[PDB]
RNA sequence: UCCUCCUAAAGAGUAACGGAGGAGCACGAAGGUUGGCUAAUCCUGGUCGGACAUCAGGAGGUUAGUGCAAUGGCAUAAGCCAGCUUGACUGCGAGCGUGACGGCGCGAGCAGGUGCGAAAGCAGGUCAUAGUGAUCCGGUGGUUCUGAAUGGAAGGGCCAUC
């Protein structure tokens, strides 16, 4: 049978030109009142996954 | 009781006199101020120690009381 | 101590003009003869002087050390400067409050062509 | 049984005893015992070499004691393993390096001060010499 | 942490709003600082809400 | 789990059921700016008043203070007082530090619009280092971005926040 990609990885991950991946940063869903501008402000922009972790999303979303 | 402390900070000199620097690159991390902003040197909100210019860092000792400052020459 | 208490006073400003790098002028106040100078950012030469202690400009305000005699000084140093060629500076009270004769001085010296 | 008051700290680590004494001059009296061997006194036997002179001077002259513990010393409880934190405080050390003067004495003739320090010396754990005070 | 949070909402008709912190037990008035709403681009007053 | 010192061997890091202590906040001001000021402890005189209230002078130079444990720092004061204020602002951000990663930290400078000052200038919270919890699910406000025949709507997405 064909690979199932890992419904909630292709959730989480876009593929781009370059091979790489883009995800939303991890830290902007609640408890914000505490949180600067400053550090809000930089979570916005999506970031390139690492290249340790790299590896293990190649793996889960072979398709995409 | 005992057995509690705290992840290190990593403090200390980043850039040790006589390296080129670019501009922004933090220099020294302190707690207080060990090391006084000189010439082309900002001091950060944590007395962090940066590069306002692109140069050649160098150490002296200035003042009344001997205290060490850190500049920057654009070499 | 008077002098002890002035310095301390200007020296915060003083640091912030020399770490800034830019022309100063400094304005000295007594009793009597209000002087004023322009310095160079490195602080070791002075651009060009002005005063009511010199025959020069003692001989014509009725007496030295007064509102008058600040606009003199304040006057005097403009077209100095102008003729040298510097046209920016920044004021220093010297630790004497921008209130009467430093006023005074100041208020001559950016009309005359020294903004600042 | 000479202890420091309030100490700062109830432990301290275990150290080392390298180096050379400091203290190796007469300060005080005409007489002293000096320590030629490297160790450790304990406050119990500073106490028994100084009643064994004081006895031996017959309360004749002055005493005088170079030497304090000011070094706390544990000690884990019989049937008790390893680990489970620091031992509790016992008694009090101080640390002999060569040629530390340990007592100091004066008024009382060489002869007799000879045989009181011979004693005192025969109670404790460390060689140790007979010197006079020098001049300069 | 008796401190809780509140709501500045800005005086125009935008919604946006300020998030902060404050005691009632000691200052229970209302707050009526002066911000920066970017909808509009100007300074107008924000008003505490829940 | 987090913070400070030591262990830790003069860069960084470095274990133990090793030795000492703290945090799960607080503050619309204790924030920003402008102006001004400089302690602890002692000696002498003086009603209650007394070793220790307040006043005057002298030695002293920070042993004081710094909202909170410790370390580092602090006279240009970061310490103390007063006026005016909301920069505890929005969109960004060269370049660096720190982590396996998630992430966390510092930051000149640019645009917009503000506060303090005559002005140069300072201000993107607090002397710094603890005061914190990923994702999922769901709530509230804004935004035709989408909205499975069409026009709407429901529901999703994006932004702010619980």
């Amino acid at each position: 049978p064909k690979i199932k990609t890992v419904r909630g990885a292709a959730k989480r991950f876009k593929k781009t030109g370059k091979g790489g991946f883009k995800h939303k940063h991890a830290n902007l869903r609640h408890i914000l009142t505490k949180k600067a501008t400053k550090r809000k402000r930089h979570l916005r922009p999506k970031a390139m996954v690492s290249k340790g972790d790299l590896g293990l999303v190649i793996a889960c979303l072979p398709y995409a | 009781r005992n057995g509690r402390d705290s992840e290190a900070k990593r403090l200390g000199v980043k850039r040790f006199g006589g390296e080129s620097v670019l501009a922004g690159s933090i220099i020294v991390r302190q707690r207080g101020t060990k090391f006084h902003a000189g010439a082309n040197v900002g001091c950060g909100r944590d007395h962090t120690l940066f590069a306002k210019a692109d140069g050649k860092v160098k150490f002296e000792v200035k003042g009344p009381k001997n205290r060490k400052f850190i500049s920057i020459e654009a070499e | 101590d008077k002098k002890s208490a002035r310095i301390r006073r200007a020296t915060r400003a003083r640091r912030k003009l020399q770490e800034l790098g830019a022309t100063r002028l400094v304005v000295h106040r007594t009793p009597r003869h209000i002087y004023a100078q322009v310095i160079a950012p490195n602080g070791s030469e002075v651009l060009v002087a002005a005063s009511t202690v010199e025959k020069a400009i003692a001989e014509q305000l009725k007496y030295t050390g007064n509102k008058d005699a600040a606009a003199a000084v304040g006057k005097a140093v403009a077209e100095r400067a102008l003729e040298k060629g510097i046209k920016d500076v920044s004021f220093d009270r010297s630790g004497f409050q921008y209130h009467g004769r430093v006023q005074a001085l100041a208020d001559a010296a950016r009309e005359a062509g020294l903004q600042f | 049984m000479l202890q420091p008051k309030r100490t700062k700290f109830r432990k301290m680590h275990k150290g080392r005893n390298r180096g050379l004494a400091q203290g190796t001059d007469v300060s005080f009296g005409s007489f002293g015992l000096k320590a030629v061997g490297r160790g450790r006194l304990t406050a119990r036997q500073i106490e028994a070499a100084r009643r064994a002179m004081t006895r031996a001077v017959k309360r004749q002259g002055k005493i005088w004691i170079r030497v304090f513990p000011d070094k706390p010393i544990t000690e884990k409880p019989l049937a008790v393993r390893m680990g489970k934190g620091k031992g509790n405080v016992e008694y009090w050390v101080a640390l002999i390096q060569p040629g530390k003067v340990l007592y100091e004495m004066d008024g009382v003739p060489e002869e007799l001060a000879r045989e009181a320090f011979k004693l005192a010396a025969a109670k404790l754990p460390i060689k140790t010499t007979f010197v006079t005070k020098t001049v300069m | 942490g008796i401190r809780e949070k509140i709501k500045l909402v800005s005086s125009a008709g935008t919604g946006h709003f300020y998030t902060t912190t404050k005691n009632k037990r000691t200052k229970p008035e209302k707050l009526e600082l002066k911000k920066f709403d970017p909808v509009v681009r100007q300074h107008v007053i924000y008003k505490e809400a829940k």
